[PDB]
């Protein structure tokens, strides 16, 4: 699932898979 | 950042990785 584009939902989905426990931050803007 | 590395241009599990806490 991760070796593509993602964009948007799409990429906060995978985040949230890879990142599982730990959590993520998400910043579209920098 | 992480639009530019995996929406505009092809994600990787090392790039994502840098977003997790």
């Amino acid at each position: 699932f991760v070796n593509q584009h993602l964009c948007g939902s799409h990429l906060v989905e995978a985040l949230y898979l890879v990142c599982g426990e730990r959590g993520f931050f998400y910043t579209p803007k920098t | 950042g992480i639009v530019e590395q995996c929406c505009t241009s092809i994600c990787s599990l090392y790039q994502l990785e840098n977003y997790c806490n």
